[PDB]
Formats: C-alpha cells, sequence, structure tokens
DNA sequence: GGTCGGCGCCCGAACAGGGACTG
DNA sequence: CAGTCCCTGTTCGGGCGCCG
C-alpha cells in the first residue's frame, strides 16, 4: 500500500484494553449492494484493504442514504472500539459566526471533496479496524476490510482531521499573511482586500497547495460570485442572514415537535429579534415521554403566532467594523425574560439574542440583568474580541444605589442608561436606621419538625400583639410568616426586629419576584410601605419582646 | 545538555484536562507572538489531539508594566504533581522575611527556559491558543523546558539557583532570600536607599548567569484588624441590639465574652429608638469584653500541614475586610484594606486587588497560599477577575453568599 | 437512519453543603 | 453531641437545533 503525502496521527488504545471482537448485524439485501459496491472501489483506492483470520477484531457496519442523492454513504458503529481508545483534546473551540467577518474585497469559498478519505489513519491502529461485510447468503463467510483512512463515525477523525488541515494551511498562511483563511472542517472562507485579478492567483496558489497533499477542491463546490453560502447563511457584499428557516406546521403537537421548534426559534433568535420561547418551553417542564402529543396553551399559540410574524419579514446582520465602537441593548421582554442587540450603528444589527435562564428561588430584576450582561460579554470575546458598550434600561442612580449596597461584588462594563420603558428599578428599600416615630415589631415564629404546627406573631412597644396558629410548616416558613404579620398590622412605616437569619437574609437582597408564594406576599406588603428597617438579635438571649414573643409562638 | 529530573504525577492521578477559556484580542495577539518566538527559541513546540491534555492560558501585565507576560493556569497541574515539591525537592521558609523592614520581589521566571524538561512529562504541560470566532480550530504547543507557573520548576532550578546566590549571600549574609514560584523575594532591613542599591547588585549579579522586576514591599508596617465596639455616651435600644448581637457573635472566638447583663437592659418591649442608661452592671460588662478584645486570642497559632484559608468581607465605601485561618475562629490574621485601584467604581477590580494583596502576605508570612472564599456569585467573577490580574502565580478559591449579619469586622 | 466532534438552549434528577434543632 | 431536615445552589444526564 502506498503512503499518503499527510503525515500520520499517532494512536493508540487505553492502557489494558483490547481492539473490539463485535459480530455484524444483519443487514437488508438493499444495503448490502451499496457496501460491496463502495467496499470493493474504496479496495482500489488503496482505503480498505483485506484481511485474514490473524485479524481477531471486529465492529458492526452499515450504511444511510446521502440528502439529495443515490451515493451512500459508509458508517460504522464504532461504539465499542470508542469505549476503549484514548481520550483526545477536541481543538474546534467554538463555532464562528458571519458577525466576527470584516468586509474583504474579495471573497472566496471551496469544500474539498471527501475530506475524512484524503487523510490516512495510523498504520498501527488499522489492525483494530477491522469490520465484515456481509454477503447477499448467510452462508458465505463474508469479506473483511481493515480501514487507512479516518473512518466516518470514529470518535478521533474529526479531532484528527482538523489539526492535520492546519498544520497544511500553515505554509500557505505564513506565505500570505494578509489573506484570511476562516477554516472550519472541510470548509475555506478566503477573503482578502487584494485586487480582484491578484485574488484568483491566490486562489489557484492554495488550490494547488492543496492538492500537493491529496485534498481536492472541486469546481462544483467552488463559490466565486455572491451570495456565498457559508456555515448556514448567505454572505452578501454589504450584508449577511441565515439560511431560510422551517418551522412544523402540526396540527396536534408532541414533545419532540415543541423539542425541534423550540430548537429551531433559538436558532433564529440570533438574527430575528424578539423571538419569545418562553410558553413554548413551559410545555417541556414535567414531561416524561416524547411521543407524548401535547396540547397547545393559550399563552403558547400567541407566542407560536408571534413568532410566525416575525419570521415571515426580512431580516439581515451586517459584518464587523474595527474602527466603529461596539453596542449592546437590553430590554426586559417579560418576566423572567430578555432580549438583546447588537450593532455598531443604529438599527444595524451585527446579532441578536436572549437570555431567560432563572437563577435562584429568589431573584430580581437587576440581578437578571447583570446576569443577562455577562452572557452577552462572554459570546462577545468570542466572536469579536472585545466587551461591547452596554445601553440597559436600568437608571444610573437606581444602579448605582444596588451595587454600593449590596454585599456581593457585582459591577458592569462600561454604560449608559437608555430610557426604554419597562425600567428595571429596586421596588423597596430597607431603611439604614431605625426610623423615629414609628411602631417597633418583635415577631418570631416556630414549628415541631414531627407535627407540622406552629404558630406565629408578635408584639408591639404600643402593647399590639397577635399569634396565629399554623399547619403544615417548617421553622423557616413560620419565621417568614411572622414579618408578613408585622408588615400586615403596621402604618407606613415600621421597625421590625426578628431572629431568623434565613429570613433576613432574603430580604436584604431585595427581591422583586420569587418560586415561593409567602415570599411574593412579603414583596408586595414592602413596595406598600414608605420606611421599613429590619434588624437581628440573636435568639434565647432575653431581648426585648423578642423573648416575650419566643414564648407565646413556642408550640 | 544538562540532564532531566525525572517527575512523575502523584499516585493514581491523570493530569488536567481542563478547557481553555475565551480570550481577548490584546491577549490572542500577545500570546501569539510569545509561542512563535519561544518555538523559535525551542522552549516549546506544537503538538497534535493525541494528547489528551490541557490547561487554560492568557497574557497580563504586572504593576505600571508595558510589556505582556505569558501565563498559564497550572492550579490543576500542580495539585496532582504535590508530593513531588513538598516531600522530595522543598524550599525551607525564613520565617525572619516577615521581619524586614523592605522586602522586594523579582520575577526570575526567565531563568527556568534554561532547563530542560522530563521527554516524559512534557505530555503534561499541553495548552491551547484559541482564535478570535474561532477562525481557525486551536493551535496546540507543549514545553520543551521548565514552564512559567508550575510548582515543580523552582524545585528542580533550586540546587543551580542556590550556586547563583552563595556568592551574593556571602557577601551579604543578613540579607534573607526566599524563592516561590516565578518571584524571587529578597528582605533586608537597610535604609531604603542602598536597599534599593543592593537590588541593582542582585540584578546584575543574575543577569550574568542568564536571566528584572522591582516591587516593594514593608512587612514591618502590616498592621491587623481588631474587633471594636463603639463609643456612644449615649445608647439606645437600636444601639443596645446591635452591640449584643456583635458581641453575641464574637462570643465564638473570645470564650470570655459575656452578655448578661446588656441582655438585662432589653428586657422590655421597647422602641428602638428609645434611649436606655446604662445599669452599673452593664457599664461594666461593657469594658471587661472591651479588654477581652485587647488580649490575643488562646491557642492560636500555625500549623504547617493544615491548609490557609481566606474569608473576605465587602464593607462599603472602599472597605474590605479579611481573615486568614486555618481551623475556624482561630484567626492567624486579619486586616482591612481601603482605597484601592478601582474603589468606588469597580467591585472585581477591588476584590481582584485584595486577593493579590492578600496571596501576597501569606507568602511572606508562611510561604503558602490561600484558597479563598470569595463574596461573589462564581458567573460574576470568572467573567471579569483576568482582566485585573498582575501576578505570576494563582491561589484557589471558591464562591460564598453569607449575607451581612452583624458587622463584626468594621465598625 | 439510530456514526462522530464542536457549540448553543431547556429540563429534572442527582449531588452537595450550610443552618437550625434534637437524639 | 452527631444526625436528621429544611433549604438552596450547582452539576450533569438527555432532548433538540445548528455546522462539517
Amino acid at each position: 500500500v502506498p503512503i499518503s503525502p499527510i503525515e500520520t496521527v499517532p494512536v493508540k488504545l487505553k492502557p489494558g484494553m483490547d481492539g473490539p471482537k463485535v459480530k455484524q448485524w444483519p443487514l437488508t439485501e438493499e444495503k448490502i449492494k451499496a457496501l460491496v459496491e463502495i467496499c470493493t472501489e474504496m479496495e482500489k483506492e488503496g482505503k480498505i484493504s483485506k484481511i485474514g483470520p490473524e485479524n481477531p477484531y471486529n465492529t458492526p457496519v452499515f450504511a444511510i442514504k446521502k440528502k439529495d442523492s443515490t451515493k451512500w454513504r459508509k458508517l460504522v458503529d464504532f461504539r465499542e472500539l470508542n469505549k476503549r481508545t484514548q481520550d483526545f483534546w477536541e481543538v474546534q473551540l467554538g463555532i464562528p459566526h458571519p458577525a466576527g467577518l470584516k468586509k474583504k474585497k474579495s471573497v472566496t469559498v471551496l469544500d474539498v471533496g471527501d475530506a475524512y478519505f484524503s487523510v490516512p489513519l495510523d498504520e498501527d491502529f488499522r489492525k483494530y479496524t477491522a469490520f465484515t461485510i456481509p454477503s447477499i447468503n448467510n452462508e458465505t463467510p463474508g469479506i473483511r476490510y481493515q480501514y487507512n483512512v479516518l473512518p466516518q463515525g470514529w470518535k478521533g477523525s474529526p479531532a484528527i482531521f482538523q489539526s492535520s488541515m492546519t498544520k497544511i494551511l500553515e505554509p500557505f498562511k505564513k506565505q500570505n499573511p494578509d489573506i484570511v483563511i476562516y477554516q472550519y472542517m472541510d470548509d475555506l472562507y478566503v477573503g482578502s482586500d487584494l485586487e480582484i485579478g491578484q485574488h484568483r492567483t491566490k486562489i489557484e496558489e492554495l488550490r494547488q497547495h492543496l492538492l500537493r497533499w491529496g485534498l481536492t477542491t472541486p469546481d462544483k463546490k467552488h463559490q466565486k460570485e455572491p451570495p456565498f453560502l457559508w456555515m448556514g447563511y448567505e454572505l452578501h457584499p454589504d450584508k449577511w442572514t441565515v439560511q431560510p428557516i422551517v418551522l412544523p406546521e402540526k396540527d396536534s403537537w408532541t414533545v419532540n415537535d415543541i423539542c425541534k421548534l423550540v430548537g429551531k426559534l433559538n436558532w433564529a433568535s440570533q438574527i430575528y429579534p424578539g423571538i419569545k420561547v418562553r410558553q413554548l418551553s413551559k410545555l417541556l417542564r414535567g414531561t416524561k415521554a416524547l411521543t407524548e402529543v401535547i396540547p397547545l396553551t393559550e399563552e403558547a399559540e400567541l407566542e407560536l403566532a408571534e413568532n410566525r410574524e416575525i419570521l415571515k419579514e426580512p431580516v439581515h446582520g451586517v459584518y464587523y467594523d474595527p474602527s466603529k465602537d461596539l453596542i449592546a441593548e437590553i430590554q426586559k421582554q417579560g418576566q423572567g425574560q430578555w432580549t438583546y442587540q447588537i450593532y455598531q450603528e443604529p438599527f444595524k444589527n451585527l446579532k441578536t439574542g436572549k437570555y431567560a435562564r432563572m437563577r435562584g428561588a429568589h431573584t430580581n430584576d437587576v440581578k437578571q440583568l447583570t446576569e443577562a450582561v455577562q452572557k452577552i460579554t462572554t459570546e462577545s470575546i468570542v466572536i469579536w474580541g472585545k466587551t461591547p458598550k452596554f445601553k440597559l434600561p436600568i437608571q444610573k442612580e437606581t444602579w448605582e444605589t444596588w451595587w454600593t449596597e449590596y454585599w456581593q461584588a457585582t459591577w458592569i462594563p462600561e454604560w449608559e442608561f437608555v430610557n426604554t420603558p419597562p425600567l428595571v428599578k429596586l421596588w423597596y428599600q430597607l431603611e439604614k436606621e431605625p426610623i423615629v416615630g414609628a411602631e417597633t415589631f418583635y415577631v418570631d415564629g416556630a414549628a415541631n419538625r414531627e407535627t407540622k404546627l406552629g404558630k406565629a406573631g408578635y408584639v408591639t412597644n404600643k402593647g399590639r400583639q397577635k399569634v396565629v396558629p399554623l399547619t403544615n410548616t417548617t421553622n423557616q416558613k413560620t419565621e417568614l410568616q411572622a414579618i408578613y404579620l408585622a408588615l400586615q398590622d403596621s402604618g407606613l412605616e415600621v421597625n421590625i426586629v426578628t431572629n431568623s437569619q434565613y429570613a433576613l437574609g432574603i430580604i436584604q437582597a431585595q427581591p422583586d419576584k420569587s418560586e415561593s408564594e409567602l415570599v411574593n406576599q412579603i414583596i408586595e406588603q414592602l413596595i406598600k410601605k414608605e420606611k421599613v428597617y429590619l434588624a437581628w438579635v440573636p435568639a434565647h438571649k432575653g431581648i426585648g419582646g423578642n423573648e416575650q414573643v419566643d414564648k407565646l409562638v413556642s408550640a | 545538555p544538562i540532564e532531566t529530573v525525572p517527575v512523575k504525577l502523584k499516585p493514581g492521578m491523570d493530569g488536567p484536562k481542563v478547557k481553555q477559556w475565551p480570550l481577548t484580542e490584546e491577549k490572542i495577539k500577545a500570546l501569539v507572538e510569545i509561542c512563535t518566538e519561544m518555538e523559535k527559541e525551542g522552549k516549546i513546540s506544537k503538538i497534535g489531539p493525541e494528547n489528551p491534555y490541557n490547561t487554560p492560558v492568557f497574557a497580563i501585565k504586572k504593576k505600571d508594566s508595558t510589556k505582556w507576560r505569558k501565563l498559564v493556569d497550572f492550579r490543576e497541574l500542580n495539585k496532582r504533581t504535590q508530593d513531588f515539591w513538598e516531600v522530595q525537592l522543598g524550599i525551607p521558609h525564613p520565617a525572619g522575611l516577615k521581619k524586614k523592614k523592605s522586602v522586594t520581589v523579582l520575577d526570575v521566571g526567565d531563568a527556568y527556559f534554561s532547563v530542560p524538561l522530563d521527554e516524559d512529562f512534557r505530555k503534561y504541560t499541553a495548552f491551547t491558543i484559541p482564535s478570535i470566532n474561532n477562525e481557525t480550530p486551536g493551535i496546540r504547543y507543549q514545553y520543551n523546558v521548565l514552564p512559567q507557573g508550575w510548582k515543580g520548576s523552582p524545585a528542580i532550578f533550586q540546587s543551580s539557583m542556590t550556586k547563583i546566590l552563595e556568592p551574593f549571600k556571602k557577601q551579604n549574609p543578613d540579607i534573607v532570600i526566599y524563592q516561590y514560584m516565578d518571584d524571587l523575594y529578597v528582605g533586608s532591613d537597610l535604609e531604603i536607599g542602598q536597599h534599593r542599591t543592593k537590588i541593582e547588585e542582585l540584578r546584575q549579579h543574575l543577569l550574568r548567569w542568564g536571566l528584572w522586576m522591582g516591587y516593594e514591599l514593608h512587612p514591618d508596617k502590616w498592621t491587623v484588624q481588631p474587633i471594636v465596639l463603639p463609643e456612644k455616651d449615649s445608647w439606645t435600644v437600636n444601639d443596645i441590639q446591635k452591640l449584643v448581637g456583635k458581641l453575641n457573635w464574637a462570643s465564638q472566638i473570645y470564650p470570655g465574652i459575656k452578655v448578661r447583663q446588656l441582655s438585662k437592659l432589653l428586657r422590655g418591649t421597647k422602641a428602638l429608638t428609645e434611649v436606655i442608661p446604662l445599669t452599673e452592671e452593664a457599664e461594666l460588662e461593657l469594658a471587661e469584653n472591651r479588654e477581652i478584645l485587647k488580649e490575643p486570642v488562646h491557642g492560636v497559632y500555625y500549623d504547617p500541614s493544615k491548609d490557609l484559608i481566606a474569608e473576605i468581607q465587602k464593607q462599603g465605601q472602599g472597605q474590605w475586610t479579611y481573615q486568614i485561618y486555618q481551623e475556624p475562629f482561630k484567626n492567624l490574621k486579619t486586616g482591612k484594606y481601603a482605597r484601592m485601584r478601582g474603589a468606588h467604581t469597580n467591585d472585581v477590580k477591588q476584590l481582584t486587588e485584595a486577593v493579590q494583596k492578600i496571596t501576597t502576605e501569606s507568602i511572606v508570612i508562611w510561604g503558602k497560599t490561600p484558597k479563598f472564599k470569595l463574596p461573589i456569585q462564581k458567573e460574576t467573577w470568572e467573567t471579569w477577575w483576568t482582566e485585573y490580574w498582575q501576578a505570576t502565580w494563582i491561589p484557589e478559591w471558591e464562591f460564598v453568599n453569607t449575607p451581612p449579619l452583624v458587622k463584626l469586622w468594621y465598625q
């Protein structure tokens, strides 16, 4: 067998494990013809070689139909081999995005034919890559081959090709530094600011530099005229957009159809602004069978109709201009939902997106806004390598009030206030010093770990008192209940003294939303107040009325 | 032509496999240049995907330094090689270094490139350079010499280092030299003038063997932050309640603290703003507790076999308090930082500066880096902390969320 | 079809660790 | 007292989308 022009990548098995000897699936007669036709052809071109009984290994094989063609593709079920093969460190750290592309005078796109079959495999490993071809008769022994290139379906092939490909492009990239070559697997975006005459020359210089190593650049896949089709987009000299997205129009929706719908909606959210999937993902909570039919909710059909109307109109993104600043602007779409757009000139979006992750049982709009800023910051440095300037619907004073007093560290990069309702604000402020002339409530609450019963109430400096029997409760739920009672029964200004660390912590974090209805009720009473002062005193120390009300709510 | 020191991982562990995090443009361009140059000087060489190990990498600029510096997050590698640089080739810790009037730090990382690394150990020094928008897949390298930021490098180079320092240690015996990571700590009681002079004597003494920095410390002027009680002449119900809670909380440190009398002043269900006269028995329990806060804690001493642990609290208005301990409530050192870079405008820059100052103090006093309990969300820290980092080492950390309870460390 | 790798999101279930009370 | 439990936050296992 001849030697491939490309260097081979040494591969080992994991120590102490032998190759796979697994048998073969029974195959339909229509796929047996497609395999023996492909096996005898790849054997002619030096890509698979026969093996005798000295090879004790075996692995299954099958063949699926290629999309929009009569040719078949050969795949190997290497699930047992992949287990015992060494681990690789994948080099594809992410997916390129068109928003990171700079406007280039000339652009060329090409795609190499049978990329995995132009790159060799390590000699030693080939012996492991053994499989049997079943004949049309179940009695025929069958044809046993062993691979010599990268088998499609093996876990090392993508990691090996990308590193081998980059090593071949380095000499051309070293001689042609101003040539931008976006290299994602087998696809080469080649752009340059050279004149269109000197550009086609460099195109052929590389198509020959690639040809020297066994990499064919067919003129069928060659692309010289805009619009180019690259990574599932459409690149025009001034604008880009995604290739058309097709949502299902089922009359009866299953869980998998929502998954396929939610998936394409998330994919559409990178340029199509304002896509919401809150009410559609609520269909996926607590469900067990994909194959289970689910009826759409009124809030879900409305969200789908709005998303369909957005996909009707055409949208397009622009390219990255390094000379002008990067800008990102956020809106509060819905409760727990956020959207953003990244641009450099107004309305000329580089890309859009959404953030909706609910972190914690207790949160507010300021926290969620801070979490979205970070999600955008990371995504930005990926695509462009810088942090965009931020237009945020929060008052500069509102934010200054928050981060200066909050006990965690928190920060937002260079930003500016944009007056786009709904504005993010703090719905209440806890006073720092006790209010002069305000009734003082000493609250407490306890329960029994067995009876799940408890009391909760208060005693005031004016003699006011209440104790309320509670059922199905915990020590935490009672201490929160005691604070809810003091707020209900106090004026616009109130001083409240509790001994629960658990409660004070939830509240000093000034939350505006919560998964617990009791917390949500506490919030609503806090907003109705003009001044509120919380304070903590240790329990069981005989403190004020906190020992006279620890004894009334004891049982 | 130098023989390599054979190294091995601690038994029963695999190398680091940590993903690389996204990097800015000004850092990637800085790494590509340094890596292409280091490759040309044979210090590194490209590798492939057969190596299953990886370690994150980024770049920094030290304080008042125009030049970029390559930094590798070998924390996961160092945890998996701990037996080597502690059992076989450890470095003693001069307990007098913390007592010098001035201590200067010198980046000596360039000297490690002179020594080759063990061939079988180069597999674990693997890292990856990312590309903006993932234009190209990851450009991978591995180290051919002693890497900067690895805890095995100053152990292998120690024998070579001691021989370089002997002509200077003999001329100047009263000077104390300690080596930690890529840094060299030199302390002397000399006046600030002739101190900086002897530094340049050693800088030229190091240039003639194949090696520059300048950061000055004053460990004798390091103060501790005690727990203090206010000196009010008129006390209210609320003042006495905050006083008891803080005194109740501090009782876990000083067991002699008692709050009974004060509690007795909080018998009635009184309004918070109501002025309360201090009884005669109360004014004495307040003065004795103030004196117990003057005394040192009983039974607090440093254990070399225990990990250092640090806690940091945000006090607002540019104030940050910290405590360093090995066993809870047995604080080896406490303190407070104020008016650092980024005050009143950037919490993360302040927290980053504080971790550095604290870690530097931990190296001078015990020769260990503490594990940090950081008062910040995990996602907020992992986003911004590299932009304000200005040191060649990286401590370990974790993320907490303890709401304030009763301002124990700052008035 | 029931092959691989990369990246994103959504969910629940499992892990984990700190605070208060009791055995 | 260690041992629960009440609570909350993180990690990870499993679905689709996209790219080749």
